[PDB]
């Protein structure tokens, strides 16, 4: 993120979310969470595209 | 006034920004049990600093209360249901 | 192989051989002009290619926030003012070393240790 | 592998190369071609030795010489002597070659032909690295152990 | 081209920051790679800051 | 529990370290490659396989 | 508290939705496919700010893949049906020393990695020699009009379509190339 | 045988030469024885040285590289096997169903070898 020194490769950065359901994410770790997250919900965009054809 | 400027995308490539105003601007010279855990200010070339974060955010999610305390998929079903529910879409 | 063009005509040079006294001509084929050899190393293939780089530094690297700052020392003006990166070759495979570089001077200095370099 | 020959960690390679597909393209180092018309001694210094050798125990001026990778001859087992040989069985009788011994620090291979020498002398320059196997079977690129 | 761009840089962002060259418009110097981008483009999604 | 809290903390500061040290260990280039190709293949393979073994 | 933003057509409340694409007038290498004679490619979508907006792609591709030998450099031009080689075009834009189109190419001669990578290319257009030959190859008296205006009504159309400024497309045509193999040579 | 012787022888011788020387020378012386032886062886190594050290060395590396990466996973002292009956499982979750009902978490006896989901 424009938040970051460049050639910094430590886990805060990579995508690492330290803190707890409980106490909550932060503008950086809720952002990847996200790009995270959003994953399946599109492997399964197209997933369903073939899964029907071959399951008929 | 030159306080504040409009920044694309391309042009964020090269600059840096700091999250709070504060927090992420004094010396260090404890701290909350309770609180998360944000990391720190080791960069002392803060082009520019972000408003408030919430921002990053698009009028759903805006109404998700506490957004930061779910499974980034809740907010993302929430934030196609405050379309299907009711209330006063305008006075007229 | 740096090779080399003609004068006058400027293009490109192909080689000839001269049969009586034996050895390596170039020459134009527009042209006329014909200049005797500079080396008789005609052709090279490099396959494996061993490559350690660093970044053309246009100087105002210190003006460029994006980058981190190290408290180090050169190993000449003693500075305290540095600002890393790594290899430019994007190239999967490289190494993870630190190239940082000196504010007041301009030096090139490694983190590495095993080999040494000076480009 | 066969029965008995299992937990032979070196039985292993032994046969890895013996499979993975290997061509001289992938022991080569690079291709030069130069401009040496004595075939008694080559303008270049270090290969100097070699040339002594192979006339102590007709052709073309236009040489080509490839250095090959050590490293790359243990990985999957090789010797000079074989390469080469492969090579020279791969035209035959009409292009000489010759080459360094296993203990050079360099390893080489030099050779000529035998009316444009230099076009014709390229054609051999791929047919030198992609139509050309030395240990192993086609299609079967990468190849590993595994416990 | 353009020789020592430092500030041919600091010269247009304040030249901005005054409102002469219209806010929105982007310029971005590429130093590691001695390019100087400068847009006016319609249809760059930006924000504040 | 509020301990089982910092106890957690640190358990997660500990194997940022057990990172950091892997971070310059690779910067200093003593990173055995490892059956694991490429170095860098080879870097991450082992910040995340600490990260996650903290998190679990 | 209606803020408004929409339209009213035919009675109901339309709304112009936002369109998303891909930006425009700029260059962007791509590696492609193992199966395939291109090995890389710089693409840059011309399109004239305001008038007509002519939607002319410039292909600068890169035949021969990583080993195999001529690894040649061509472009493709719209309205012609084949490809041409970076040299016939940097000819027929006026630039008929090679050399000096490497010039155009290479901005420091101290990087015989890239230089390197062009000879086998200045070998290819080696059938020419001039700007009347280089238009030529681009199709007698007839053919070599119709190509000057092409490559300045639909060359690079962005910049200019004018006329006296085949310094400054050349000048581009070349940091296409140059960014083309910066790719090629994994840096 | 023839030559073878031649070749042885030669070659050787050649060788011686170279150187070885010285050685041769020685041769012587021785023885023869050586031778022878040578033839055988071859021786070379023985043879071859002084070489016999690199080129023995250097076979080394090239088992190394020869050695199919290990996939390293945790085991998590909680999760249990229907085999193997034992506490040493990895686990990796993905989004299989809709935004509704989130999380399928598939596990692995990373001893045994049977592989399952949770929902
Ligand atoms: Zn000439
Ligand atoms: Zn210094
Ligand atoms: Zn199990």
């Amino acid at each position: 993120l424009p938040h970051f020194s460049k050639d910094d490769y430590s886990p805060e950065s990579k995508g690492f979310v330290e803190n707890s359901y409980l106490r909550g994410l932060t503008p950086q770790e809720f952002f990847f969470h996200a790009m995270g997250g959003r994953e399946g919900l599109i492997d399964t965009a197209v997933k369903t595209a073939e899964t029907g054809y071959i399951q008929r | 006034e030159g306080l504040v400027e409009y920044i694309d995308a391309e042009e964020e490539e090269s600059i840096l920004i700091a999250m709070q105003p504060e927090d992420l601007e004094p010396a260090e010279a404890d701290v909350d049990p309770a609180k998360r855990i944000r990391v720190s200010h080791h960069a002392t070339t803060f082009t520019h600093c972000e408003i408030h974060p919430s921002m990053i955010l698009g009028v759903a999610a805006s109404i998700i209360p506490f957004p930061d305390h779910n499974q980034s998929p809740r907010n993302t079903y929430q934030s196609a249901m405050g379309k299907q529910a009711m209330g006063v879409f305008l006075t007229n | 192989t740096t090779f080399r063009f003609c004068r006058d005509c400027n293009n490109m040079l192909y080689p000839r051989e001269d049969k009586e006294n034996n050895r390596l001509l170039f020459e134009c084929r527009t042209c006329s002009y014909v200049e005797e050899a500079g080396s008789p190393l005609v052709y090279r293939h490099e396959l494996i290619t061993n490559i350690g780089e660093t970044a053309g530094v246009v100087q105002d690297i210190g003006s460029d926030p994006t980058l981190p700052r190290s408290d180090r020392e050169c190993p000449k003006c003693h500075s305290r003012e540095n600002v890393f990166f790594q290899s430019q070759q994007r190239r999967k495979d490289t190494s993870m070393v630190l190239f940082f570089v000196c504010l007041s001077c301009s030096h090139i200095f490694t983190s590495d240790q095993k080999n040494k370099r000076t480009q | 592998l066969e029965p008995g020959h299992a937990a032979d960690q070196e039985q292993a390679k032994l046969i890895r190369s013996a499979i993975e597909h290997t061509t001289l393209k992938s022991v080569t180092i690079a291709s030069e071609i130069y401009y040496d018309p004595d075939p008694r001694s080559t303008v270049i210094p270090e290969d100097e030795e070699i040339i002594q050798l192979h006339f102590s125990l007709q052709q073309s001026p236009w040489l080509l010489r490839l250095e090959l990778d050590r490293a790359a001859m243990n990985d999957k087992d090789l010797t000079m002597g074989q390469v080469g040989e492969r090579i020279k069985q791969t035209f035959k009788n009409d292009l000489f070659v010759i080459w360094s011994e296993d203990n050079d620090e360099k390893l080489i291979i030099r050779c000529r032909v035998v009316a444009e020498e230099d076009h014709m002398l390229k054609k051999i320059e791929n047919t030198m690295l992609e139509n050309i196997t030395l240990r192993g079977v086609e299609n079967i690129e990468r190849v590993v152990m595994m416990k | 081209v353009h020789r020592n761009p430092a500030r041919l840089m600091e010269t247009l962002r304040t030249l901005r920051r005054k409102g002469d060259i219209n806010p929105e418009v982007s310029m971005i110097r590429d130093i590691r790679e001695k390019e100087l981008k400068i847009f006016t483009d319609a249809g760059r999604v930006y924000r504040p800051l | 529990d509020g301990p089982t809290m910092r106890e957690i903390t640190e358990t997660i500061a500990e194997a940022k370290k057990k990172v950091l040290d892997v971070t310059k260990e690779a910067q200093a280039n003593l990173l055995t490659a490892k059956h694991g190709m490429t170095l860098r293949e080879s870097f991450e393979d082992n910040v995340v396989r600490f990260l996650n073994e903290a998190r679990d | 508290f209606d803020m408004g933003g929409y339209f009213i057509i035919n009675g109901s409340e339309k709304v112009l939705i936002a369109q998303e694409r891909s930006a425009g007038n700029i260059v962007q290498v791509f590696k492609k496919a193992a199966p395939s004679p291109i090995s890389h490619v710089a693409e840059i979508r011309s399109a004239l700010e305001k008038g007509s907006r002519f939607i002319s792609t410039l292909q600068v591709k890169l035949y021969g893949r990583e080993g195999s030998s001529a690894r040649t450099i061509k472009a493709t031009l719209p309205y012609i049906k084949q490809d041409i080689p970076i040299v016939i075009i940097f000819r027929a834009l006026g630039i008929i020393p090679d050399g000096e189109i490497l010039e155009h190419i290479c901005y420091d001669v101290n990087d015989w990695q890239m230089l390197e990578m062009l000879k086998p290319c200045v070998e290819d257009g080696f059938v020419i020699q001039d700007r009347e030959t280089a238009l030529d190859f681009i199709g007698k008296e007839k053919r070599i009009q119709y190509a000057k205006d092409i490559l300045q009504k639909e060359f690079l159309p962005h910049i200019t379509q004018l006329e006296g400024f085949e310094s400054r497309k050349a000048f581009f045509l070349g940091y296409m190339i140059n960014r083309l193999l910066l790719c090629a040579l994994d840096r | 045988n023839e030559a073878a012787y031649k070749a042885r022888y030669r070659i050787i011788y050649s060788n011686v030469i170279s150187k070885n020387n010285p050685d041769l020378k020685h041769k012587i012386a021785n023885g023869d024885i050586t031778p022878e032886f040578l033839a055988t062886c071859d021786a070379k190594d023985l043879a071859p040285a002084p070489l016999k050290q690199k080129i023995e060395e250097i076979a080394k590396q090239n088992l190394y590289n020869a050695q199919g990466a290990t996939i390293e996973r945790s085991v998590t002292d909680r999760f249990t096997c229907g085999k193997c009956k034992e506490k040493k499982v990895s686990y990796y979750q993905l989004q299989t169903r809709s935004a509704d009902e989130p999380l399928t978490t598939f596990c692995t006896c990373e001893a045994c070898g049977n592989r399952w989901k949770f929902s």
